[PDB]
RNA sequence: GGGGCUCAAACCACACACCGAAGCUGCGGGUGUCACGUAAGUGACGCGGUAGAGGAGCGUUCUGUAAGCCUGUGAAGGUG
RNA sequence: GGGGAGUGAAAUAGAACCUGAAACCGUAUGCGUACAAGCAGUGGGAGCCUACUUGUUAGGUGACUGCGUACCUUUUGUAU
């Protein structure tokens, strides 16, 4: 029973070189960099599901303090203001309505302004 | 009119005619679902938020369908360690359609 | 549209689309000047090439001289020749004696 | 049937094989370690 | 999804600062916050929502301490040897609106991104600028 | 004195986007109407409207 | 670290608020072990990892199953 | 050496001849590239171009931007 290697081989490279189209140069055409372009892209990516929740997180907070600062509050002052009240709102929907619906947005902050933190 | 739910651990700016993916939320295909955890509701200059929760607002939704979205990798390498693990992942997903906005 | 080729040029193709590049696109008179008047061993070859081309057009078609534009022009890898120089210190070295394929493809668009 | 007669649970075994792969628990060593005697050709101490 | 500015339907405004006796770093961090947009909130990261800002009086800009015979300027010229230095006060009599572009010019981001921000900011020496047509209101008055 | 590295297909074609070719300095003789190197001898011998071999 | 900072953007206190991690919590999945369960069936604690131990799989070629089944109305291979 | 015509079921089975992969080299189309600094990706993301049939899609480029010093082997330890 010698079996022939060559068919499986095949398929397995086209795989890593399929999951790697798309890169610079050899990055894209040969195995040995193919591979270690698909692999780092991995570790990327795992890390970066990550860093997503980190980024977005912080331009709502930037939308947030600059949208307060129109109405004359911090950001922190208005965080602390909406658990004085109880607002169990986020900071996604308050950057949405920061940018989008700005008199809700402007009701929001004087609720916050109204329990004076 | 839009309104902000909360259903899945995580709440969704809302409006009155709006397919929505959602975390899988256990109820048959074509039913309906309320959202009695509005944050607030607003229609025009009147706007109302939720004291904790607006009280006297629900949301109405059907299901529209339960599916899985797009297949993330997990790729697990330590350099020189010998060490490779990869795994799939498929999020479940359960998609409304809003229905009525209260 | 009406292609004539040329399968193994002894030219290598990196010194033949260098006058490949010069006729593309072109008249057909206007490429015939350019090759005719070139400096080089290429415009012999690929003038040759683009007389049958025209020929082909002529004879199997009915396409005018005149119409034809040369609209593909193209230089392919042809099989190399494998030699051996004799160089110093006991020390022998390949040389590959490169070939290549010309295609010209005349049209009246 | 030819087609349907298998040994019972436990009775046979897959004999894991060393070198395939890292993901196998037995790449790039099959279980003899590092350098040293016993991880050679021939690699054994006498009795 | 988020909202994302983009750059075609970025609403830019124009403002004049008048440096006639502000501190440096303290009008700059103000000008460098207005140049990316932080001000705004459809601020995002990778588009310029910023305004343009004129200075106008821009050698009556005041360092406090003993910055004014202090804080050199370096640059060096490529060739060796080539470090070169200027204080504040023989910058400010030299090129006055130079003091002001290289603070606010380090506090925006090292990209082209900072490049195009810092193209925002038209610093100027004596008490006017050629900016009448785009109209630009005062602020921090 | 040798390469640490093997070029890549760009710059080796950003070296080489210099070595195209020109030679259009043709004219055509009015009296026999063929076409020739300017300041140039015809391939049928003529220049500048006579013939001189 | 840089810009820059001087009733500070430094230092010594004290206060209140905020940001900040793959930590915790929420929400949705998978898995190990243990205990329960006419075996649907839940709970509870887990689940970084080199050498290494242990457990369970995929695929390739051959033989039986196979004088079977598929296939020129198109096999294997190759490329999407 | 080709372009036809014929033969043949098939000649992109034409004699260097079944299939005809990858490296490597081209031509064509789309998009991006000439004020921008580094393992060349990855998270975000505008624009443009194609198919659809239009939308909270599919494919292709990816300006701009946050994070980011290959793989192996050896080692107490390597972007080294």
């Amino acid at each position: 029973a010698r079996v022939k290697r060559g068919v499986i081989a095949r398929r397995r490279h086209k795989k890593i070189l399929k999951l790697a189209k798309g890169y610079y140069g050899a990055r894209s055409r040969v195995f040995r960099v193919a591979k270690q372009a698909v692999i780092k892209a991995g570790q990327y990516a795992y890390r970066d599901r990550r860093q997503r929740k980190r980024q977005f997180r912080a331009l709502w907070i930037a939308r947030i303090n600059a949208g307060a600062r129109q109405n004359g509050l911090s950001y922190s002052r208005l965080i602390a203001g909406l658990k004085k009240a109880a607002i169990e709102i986020d900071r996604k929907v308050l950057a949405d309505l920061a940018v989008n619906e700005k008199a809700a947005f402007t009701a929001i902050v004087e609720k916050a302004k109204a329990s004076l933190a | 009119m839009y309104a902000v739910i909360v259903t899945g651990g995580k709440q969704h700016k809302v409006t009155e005619g709006e397919f929505l993916k959602v975390e899988k939320l256990d109820v048959a295909t074509g039913e309906a679902i309320d959202f009695d955890r509005v944050l607030l509701v607003a229609n025009g200059e009147d706007v109302k938020i939720g004291l904790p929760v607006v009280e006297g607002a629900k949301v109405t939704a059907e299901v529209v369908s339960h599916g899985r979205h797009d297949k993330v990798r997990i790729i697990k390498f330590r350099r020189r360690k010998h060490h490779m693990k990869r795994q799939g992942h498929r999020q479940w997903f359960t998609e409304i359609k809003i229905t009525g906005i209260q | 549209e009406v292609a004539a080729k040329l399968s193994g040029a002894r030219i290598s193709a990196q010194k033949a689309r260098l006058v490949a590049d010069q006729i593309r696109g072109k008249k057909v008179g206007e490429a015939l000047n350019l090759l005719a008047f070139s400096s080089k061993k290429a415009a012999e070859i690929m003038k040759k090439v683009l007389e049958s081309a025209v020929a082909n057009a002529e004879h199997n078609e009915g396409a005018d001289v005149d119409d034809l534009k040369v609209s593909t022009v193209f230089v392919n890898e042809g099989r190399s020749l494998k030699r051996i120089m004799p160089r110093a210190k006991g020390r022998a070295d390949r040389i590959v004696k490169r070939s290549c394929h010309i295609t010209v493809k005349v049209a009246d668009k | 049937q030819l087609n349907d007669l298998r040994s019972a649970p436990g009775a046979r075994r897959e004999k894991h094989r060393p070198g395939r792969g890292i993901g196998s628990g037995l790449g790039k060593t099959g279980g003899r370690g590092h350098k040293g005697l016993t991880s050679r050709s021939g690699g054994k101490v006498a009795p | 999804k988020t909202y994302t500015a983009k750059p075609e339907t970025v609403q830019r405004d124009w403002f004049v600062v008048d440096a006639a006796g502000q501190t440096l770093g303290r009008l700059a961090t103000e000008i460098a916050r207005r140049l990316r947009g932080k001000h705004k909130p459809e601020y995002t990261p990778h588009v310029d929502t910023g305004d343009y800002i004129v200075v106008i009086n821009a050698e009556q800009v005041r360092v406090t301490g003993a910055k004014t015979t202090d804080k050199m300027y370096y640059h060096h010229s490529g060739f060796p040897g080539g470090i070169k230095s200027i204080n504040f006060e023989k910058l400010i009599a030299k090129a006055p609106e130079r003091v002001i572009e290289t603070a606010v010019k380090g506090m925006l981001p090292k990209n082209p991104l900072g490049r195009d921000m810092y193209r925002k900011l038209k610093v100027y020496k004596g008490a006017s600028h050629p900016h009448t047509a785009q109209q630009p209101q005062e602020l921090k008055i | 004195a040798v390469q640490q590295n093997k070029k890549s297909r760009s710059a080796r074609d950003m070296r080489r986007s210099h070595d195209a070719l020109e030679s259009n300095a043709l004219s055509v003789e009015k009296s026999t109407g063929e076409v020739h190197l300017r300041h140039h001898v015809s391939p049928d011998g003529f220049y500048r409207g006579r013939k001189v071999v």
